[PDB]
């Protein structure tokens, strides 16, 4: 549980789906 | 009913007293009474609750009373005692026997029995006081008597261990009196107590008693924390009179616990980090030591956060004490992430809890440590980063502010980088590749010193108990 | 502990003592008495006399001189009673600034250092360059990062030249003690 | 490169190739790490039956 | 005074037996070389 | 029972695919009603305590499931107890006659074999553990004690016991002689691989669930498609690219599953994108697999993003060795990655010393640091060296 | 007695070092006497090898040597004839020709071919149909 389970993650949830926005528009 | 109650408990007390009486009468053996006195504290705590207070009344009747005539009456006056016809002169366990403290030779004053009696008499007094939790005049009445009695006796080799445990009750009863009620008389009462500690410590310095000085140093260093004098603590630890040989493991953990808090204000955590770790390894894991393990772990988490390095994260969840370690997790999270508003609201809710352990002042200094740690995190991510790119992350004030905070971080050799203002970016001067330098050789030399250190102590610890088995006759 | 002492000169003399420890750079008694007082909250925050040296020392090691220098010049309480210590406190900062420009900068222009040292003239910066022996090139100040003889104290620990000889001696000495 | 057939490294910025492949050294890490795992299980059987 | 000086001579008697054993333990290793190799 | 506990925990947390909430709610009220287990219908209230998206409607109206009533009642309880109390009367009647007769060790052991399965199907946990103590003394051969290991494993999967179940698993598999028996080694590649998922192993689990025989069908406990799903979980950690193209891609065991069920998108989409080192097609397969595989499974969603962090750092390490210096805008327009999200991805690893990378923001380029160095290997021996000396000093002073 | 109290600590530490280094020296000292006295043990003719057959009321045991024949010698004074039975391999001294100790018993297989197997591995579950 070193540097993993203690702070969990709390990221890459709604920001992962938001990446496809700039991919399907600017391109 | 009450007649048979006094004979049962007193016989068990005399049975334990006669065992240590013949041990000190033959040559010099200082470890024989010590093993019984360890269990005596636990056995007397449960025995004092049973059969009320009537077990210690006839004990004063049995042996001759040098000072104890009026001491037992004043102890029973506060509780408004009833008269059971316990007046001395009824129960007689002596009956003219050599191990019974023969009376005729004692009354004629041709022999001195006061050494092994009066010194042991003060031990049973402090045990009953801690069970009933008596305060105010009863605390000062006992302390005033014991001090002249210790100065009158010569404090022999076996006499130094009798009062060694009495100092712990003197300091404990005085601190609980000040926290319960504060007055002007309690302040001047501690002035005399500070002088008594130094007078007895000088006498014990000649005998070089290991257990006696171990109890004093723990009480003297703790008194300096309430008095607030560093010069008294700094000069005290400079002599290094604390023996590491025969002192108990519980007394060792208390010694290293003070050095961590003393070195914490000197802004040098190199030596203080080892004392807080060694104090945990020398502290038992039982339930009675849980109070020390709780306070020691609270200081350990604060030392690492003040060094600019994140401690072990799994230490909180693996232990079962994390209920009180929850405030320290939000302190580490606020410093690592680098949020300015999160740190302000973190110490606000727990501000009431941080006042008891006096760790709130170390939490105020964590405000600067948020930036000190944040610079080290962003420096490892980007070796070359522009000036305005850092302010967009930690939401700092201006560009000149972040430029001058990096030069302060390299003062202690943390970041180890350079700032180029003409080019406009900060470049890291650490290329690693330390395998070609002599720096790891200095650390490897200490590992050999640590390995051979336990080798010499291995022959001392293992061979010593085998000395008695050679002289004793075997089948 | 004495709770009956209330006066305007009591909090002033205690505040002047904290500025005296920072003048000589004393890390012993300055970081100690903060926890030894009666009020660890109201007197160390709401009171501007006791919190004056606290905000300076906290912002000194922080590295931000923008808001730290304002208390030593434009402050409210630095006029009369605190002005005596402003000479050394501002001198202790510029002594650290001179040592920070050596390691983190090879060369710096005279125009940008004028704002950091809070000087109103370029000749004032060059005045301390000759006293401290700073190499000076055109429109720049060169820093060669000159050190002293050996380091610190405690001989045969990170001190003199040829440390590998003592390292070999550490392997020979403690190896004989194995049999002993 | 990733198949470990020939160890190398490219440069996509300037379109060049730098030096990558280097040999290893035994009796340092791989040999010592395997000994730490074995000694950790042996010491666990010492204080277990010692008390 | 007479019994006080008796303890000082007892410390020297303990030193005579202590210094001889420390020297003997190193000389016993020389006798082991003459023993296991000869037999 | 079938699957032990899966459908009960499918309704615990579901981020997407609301249609699976209806199917999972209809299965928990079906099998339990069809089976003989009385209490396992009551535990539905205790399992969802302190959770987001609870399917139990009592004091909380926030349930988003279509079937909101899992709560225990006395209507189903009275129907299940009538079938449980009727069969135990017939079992205790026939077995009691065999105890007084005492003919052979087979009838004494077989009597408790049918009970060990019966007390598990009537909802008795601790009562079924006492049945193994009587069958242990009645054991005949080594195979008789193996059935005791099955009962410990079956009853241990409900609460996921990693202590007594995992320890007694290797004790029965070893005993005196291990051998190549199919009643031990085959169950060692399955039962032991399950406990490795809860302790976050990913190393020893990749040497069993990945490389093994082609069946391992446990029926009521696990199926073939369930075990084959975890093959891509632990196979992407320890196994390097050399073993990914042999025991994963070209392995004939996973070739038949791709052509059968294409809705997994794990052993196929993730393995092809990782083998090609193409981040353009590797990104869309991360969200599809995380939702339909990691979340529904009980031994996965407990990791979830913890397992996602390991997959992302794998592709960043492969591309790191493919170039020295590259512009940030060039890689952004190549693999189709945003510039803003690029700084957040590399910010969770580089400061943790997971990957060595250098980025120059002045020119907008990324560099490559030395992946392996002699001093970096000795730093790991410092903690391992001092970690051993800590136990030798601490435990050495304790016993004295 | 101030000078005595300063040296009072020397009554223990100096006494311990004499006792601690005693058995440590005696450990190497005994090895010197054991090896030098081994010459008498190496020059000793040794002992024969035999087995017990039968006993009599005269405290004389019949020892059967494997290469040689049978011999009747005297039992050792430490034990008696009640603890000795047939098919028991014992020791026979070469000098005084008497009993020394007991080695072991006779192996389970006897005569030419002897098959003795208790609790075999075959069970009812291992045989189907």
């Amino acid at each position: 549980e070193n540097w993993d389970d203690v702070e969990v993650d709390d990221d890459f949830t709604n920001e992962l789906k938001a990446e496809l926005d700039r991919y399907k528009r600017e391109n | 009913l009450h007649h048979s109650e006094k004979k049962y408990a007193e016989e068990d007390q005399v049975q334990e007293l006669l065992k240590v009486l013949n041990e000190i009468s033959k040559t010099t053996l200082t470890l024989d009474p010590r093993y019984i006195w360890r269990s005596l504290k636990d056995l007397s705590s449960l025995r004092n609750q049973e059969l009320l207070n009537a077990e210690t009344l006839c004990f004063t009747v049995n042996v001759l009373y040098p000072d104890s005539s009026s001491f037992k009456k004043n102890l029973l006056k506060f509780i408004t005692s009833n008269h059971k016809s316990s007046v001395p002169g009824s129960a007689e366990l002596r009956n003219s026997y050599p191990a019974s403290f023969y009376s005729v030779n004692t009354e004629k004053k041709t022999i001195e029995v006061t050494a092994e009696i009066n010194c042991f008499m003060h031990l049973l007094v402090q045990l009953f006081l801690w069970d009933s939790k008596e305060l105010e005049q009863l605390v000062e009445f006992n302390r005033k008597v014991v001090i002249p009695n210790l100065l009158c006796y010569y404090n022999l080799r076996s006499l130094n261990l009798i009062n060694a445990k009495l100092w712990f009750y003197i300091y404990l009863s005085h601190e609980t009196l000040a926290r319960s009620s504060e007055e002007i008389n309690s302040d001047n009462q501690n002035i005399i107590l500070r002088s008594t500690m130094m007078k007895f410590l000088k006498i014990a310095s000649l005998k070089h008693d290991n257990e006696t000085k171990a109890m004093l140093i723990n009480l003297i260093l703790r008194d300096f924390l309430n008095n607030g004098e560093v010069d008294s603590a700094s000069d005290f630890i400079s002599k290094l009179e604390y023996p590491h040989t025969d002192v108990s493991s519980s007394l060792e953990a208390r010694y290293f616990f003070y050095l961590s808090k003393i070195n914490a204000i000197q802004l040098d955590y190199s030596t203080a980090n080892e004392y807080i770790i060694a104090a945990i390894r020398k502290a038992p894991h039982n339930s009675k030591s849980l109070g020390f393990l709780q306070q020691s772990n609270k200081l350990h988490c604060c030392i690492q956060l003040l060094m600019g390095d994140i401690p072990e994260l799994s230490f909180f969840h693996q232990s079962n004490m994390q209920k009180s370690l929850l405030p320290y997790y939000h302190l580490t999270k606020a410093v690592k992430l680098g949020d300015l508003k999160k740190f302000t609201s973190t110490i606000t809710k727990y501000k009431q809890l941080l006042l008891k352990d006096d760790t709130y002042q170390l939490c105020v200094r964590l405000r600067s440590n948020v930036i000190k740690t944040g610079i080290r995190i962003i420096s490892l991510t980007y070796k070359k980063i522009s000036l305005r790119d850092i302010c967009l992350k930690l939401n700092l004030d201006s560009e000149q502010t972040v430029e001058y905070m990096v030069s302060r971080a390299i003062r202690d050799g943390v970041i180890e980088a350079k700032i180029n203002h003409e080019d406009g970016f900060i470049e890291t001067t650490e290329l690693l590749n330390i395998y070609d330098s002599e720096d790891p050789q200095q650390v490897f030399d200490e590992r050999i010193k640590f390995a051979n250190q336990l080798h010499d102590e291995y022959l001392v610890s293992m061979r010593y108990p085998e000395d008695k088995k050679t002289q004793q006759n075997e089948k | 502990n004495h709770k009956l002492s209330e006066s305007d000169k009591k909090s002033k003399l205690i505040s002047l003592y904290l500025l005296n420890l920072l003048s000589q750079n004393n890390t012993t008694k300055f970081h100690s008495e903060l926890q030894y007082l009666d009020k660890h909250i109201k007197n160390l925050e709401d009171d501007s006399l006791l919190s004056y040296p606290i905000k300076l020392d906290r912002w000194l090691m922080e590295g931000s001189y923008q808001k730290a220098w304002d208390l030593l010049q434009s402050g409210s309480q630095n006029i009369s009673e605190f002005d005596s210590f402003t000479d050394i406190l501002k001198s202790a900062i510029r002594d650290e600034i001179a040592k920070n420009t050596e390691l983190s900068y090879d060369f710096l222009p005279l125009s940008n250092i004028k704002a950091l040292l809070f000087f109103n003239n370029e000749k004032e910066t060059e005045k301390f360059a000759l006293e401290r022996n700073w190499p000076i090139v055109n429109s720049k100040v060169y820093f060669n990062n000159q050190s002293k003889e050996k380091a610190d104290y405690e001989d045969e620990m990170m001190h003199e030249e040829d440390q590998k000889t003592n390292i070999i001696e550490k392997a020979m000495d403690y190896a004989i003690s194995i049999e002993n | 490169i990733l198949d470990k057939i020939f160890y190398g490294v490219l440069d996509q910025g300037n379109g060049w190739l730098y030096v990558y492949e280097t040999p290893n050294q035994d009796a340092t890490y791989d040999s010592a790490l395997e000994l730490v795992g074995q000694l950790n299980k042996v010491v666990d059987q010492l204080f277990e039956k010692a008390s | 005074y007479f019994k006080l000086k008796k303890l000082e001579k007892e410390y020297e008697l303990l030193t005579l037996q202590e210094d001889y054993i420390k020297d003997e333990q190193r000389h016993l290793k020389r006798e082991l070389k003459r023993a296991q190799e000869e037999v | 029972n079938y699957e032990v506990s899966e459908k009960a925990f499918l309704l615990t947390q579901s981020k997407v695919s609301i249609e699976q909430r209806k199917e999972a709610a209809e299965f928990v009220l079906a099998k339990i009603k069809e089976e003989e287990m009385a209490p396992y219908y009551k535990y539905l209230c205790e399992e969802y305590l302190v959770n987001n998206g609870q399917s139990d409607l009592e004091h909380d109206e926030k349930s988003d499931s279509l079937n909101e009533w899992i709560k225990f009642d006395q209507e189903l309880y009275n129907e299940l107890c009538k079938k449980n109390e009727s069969k135990i009367k017939e079992l205790n009647e026939k077995i009691q006659k065999l105890e007084e007769d005492d003919e052979g060790e087979l009838e004494q052991a077989q009597a408790w074999i049918n009970l060990g399965e019966y007390y598990a199907q009537i909802g008795d946990k601790d009562n079924a553990e006492k049945t193994l103590g009587k069958s242990l003394s009645k054991a005949i051969s080594t195979g008789a004690k193996i059935d005791v290991m099955l009962t410990i494993a079956r009853l241990g999967f409900f609460y996921n016991d990693q202590l007594y179940v995992k320890e007694k698993l290797e004790a029965v598999n070893s005993m005196i002689e291990k051998g190549g028996d199919w009643e031990r080694r085959n169950r060692y590649k399955t039962y032991y691989g399950i406990h490795c998922l809860a302790v976050r192993n990913f190393k020893e689990a990749a040497k069993l669930l990945v490389d093994s025989l082609a069946t391992f069908t446990s029926i009521e406990l696990t199926s073939y498609e369930s075990i084959a799903t975890y093959a891509s979980v632990t196979g992407l950690f320890t196994l390097e690219r050399t073993d990914l193209k042999s025991k994963v891609i070209d392995s004939p065991e996973l070739l038949s599953l791709i052509s059968t069920t294409a809705a997994l998108q794990s052993i196929s989409s993730l393995t092809i994108s990782l083998y090609a080192s193409d981040y353009a097609s590797y990104f869309p397969y991360l969200l599809e697999t995380y939702a339909n595989v990691l979340i529904p499974c009980k031994y996965l969603n407990r990791h979830a993003d913890f397992f996602v962090r390991e997959m992302r750092r794998k592709v960043y390490a492969q591309l790191l060795e493919s170039y020295k210096t590259l512009s940030l805008k060039s890689m952004a327009s190549a693999f189709g990655v945003s510039v803003a999200f690029l700084d957040n991805d590399l910010g969770k690893f580089i400061p943790n010393k997971q990957l060595n990378c250098v980025i120059d923001r002045v020119n907008g380029i990324v560099e490559t640091n030395r992946p392996d160095n002699k001093n970096a290997q000795y730093h790991l021996l410092v903690k391992q060296g001092d970690g051993l000396l800590t136990k030798l000093q601490k435990y050495g002073a304790a016993v004295r | 007695e101030q000078k005595i109290q300063e040296t009072e600590l020397k009554i223990r530490s100096k006494t311990e070092n004499v006792r601690r280094l005693e058995a440590q020296r005696n450990a190497l000292n005994d090895k010197v006497r054991f090896i030098k006295d081994e010459l008498r043990l190496l020059q000793e003719p040794g002992s024969y090898v035999g087995e017990v057959i039968k006993i009599v009321s005269d405290k004389k045991v019949l020892v059967k040597v494997q290469p040689e024949g049978k011999y009747i010698v005297d039992v050792a004074k430490d034990i008696n004839v009640k603890d000795l039975k047939a098919s028991q391999r014992v020791c026979l001294r070469s000098d005084s020709y008497m009993l020394h100790k007991v080695l072991e018993n006779k192996a389970d297989p006897l005569v030419s071919l002897m098959m003795v197997e208790k609790v075999p591995d075959s069970t009812y579950d291992m045989v189907g149909g």
